[PDB]
């Protein structure tokens, strides 16, 4: 899942993870 | 909206911005 | 915030919705 | 990872597919 080339996917799975404990 | 007391929604607000322009 | 001429900005902010109270 | 019994976490990722392919 990319913008361009910038992996949106990727970041909003480490967000998810971010995120929680 | 938030997790706890991390800010998941500004969070997600900034990578979508982030992964635009 | 589009992919093509999708709004995932409109739908991830109603999903927020709906996964809240 | 869910919001209370919501799932959120496979929500969004239909909701990427979706917007996608």
């Amino acid at each position: 899942y990319r913008i361009x080339s910038y992996d949106f996917x990727d970041k909003f799975k480490k967000l998810l993870r971010k995120a929680a404990g | 909206y938030r997790i706890x007391s991390y800010d998941f929604x500004d969070e997600a607000e900034k990578l979508l911005r982030d992964a635009a322009g």
